[PDB]
């Protein structure tokens, strides 16, 4: 994924909590999906996926920690 | 297809009738820690969490992560799930391996009435997960703002607390 600095359109939304973005905000493109910084991280423990890596379970993502202790 | 399956899944038929037999163990987690009442709770399966609940099952039950039953109900929003664990006398402060609260989980994941219920039922605002944050501050800022005026309004102490528990330092 890769850090952007937002000048898109008013229509643009958060893919994980549908919100928008202001103008010049740092944000994260992951795979085309836009997510605010605080958005981007595990759904489990909040924070940054180590290296951007993340595994997804039912809709959620989550860093390996916590896909391990829970869903592998 | 065992109890696991037959709790996410609400066939409540089978749950009943896997509870009948008192030789299976109703409180036991499953793979992952995840107890019968974890996987109903997460699910919504409201019928099938209210006769866990009235046949016994311990309400504060964790799996591999220390998550009970209500942070599973907060992060999903189930809403009457979380108030029937809440009348079952569920921990609403109870601590995962990360230091967060079913209320972080309410706020992370926009469930604004499950947050506003655990409020008015005394849920802490102001207690920091392991990593500084307050579940509030997990929230957008319209339900933020709100459930700090709510928490005042209850006679909330709104300092930040940092995390400790038993073990910290
Ligand atoms: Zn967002
Ligand atoms: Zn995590």
């Amino acid at each position: 994924s890769e850090n952007l600095y937002f000048q898109g359109s008013a229509s643009a939304t958060c893919e994980r909590c549908k919100g928008g973005f202001a103008p010049a905000e740092k944000i994260v493109n992951s795979n085309g999906e836009l997510y605010h910084e605080q958005c981007f991280v595990c759904a489990q423990c909040f924070q940054q996926f180590p290296e951007g890596l993340f595994y997804e379970f039912e809709g959620r993502k989550y860093c390996e920690h916590d896909f391990q202790m829970l869903f592998a | 297809d065992d109890i696991f399956t037959q709790c996410r899944e609400g066939n409540a038929v089978a749950v009943r009738l896997w509870l009948d037999n008192t030789e299976n163990d109703l409180n036991q987690g499953d793979d992952h820690g995840f107890s019968p009442l974890h996987w109903a709770c997460r699910e919504g399966r409201s019928a099938v969490v209210e006769m866990l609940i009235m046949r016994g099952a311990r309400i504060n039950v964790m799996n591999r992560g220390d998550d009970t039953p209500l942070h599973l109900a907060a992060s999903h929003g189930h809403r009457d799930i979380v108030q029937k664990l809440l009348q079952y006398k569920a921990d609403i402060n109870a601590v995962n391996e990360h230091g967060n609260v079913p209320l972080h989980y309410a706020c992370f994941w926009g469930q604004d009435q499950v947050a506003e219920d655990l409020v008015a039922n005394g849920a802490l605002v102001s207690i920091c997960n392991k990593y500084g944050e307050m579940p509030v501050d997990k929230a957008k800022a319209p339900l933020r703002e709100l459930l700090r005026e709510r928490a005042e309004k209850m006679g909330q102490n709104l300092n930040r607390i940092p995390y400790k528990d038993t073990f910290w330092k």
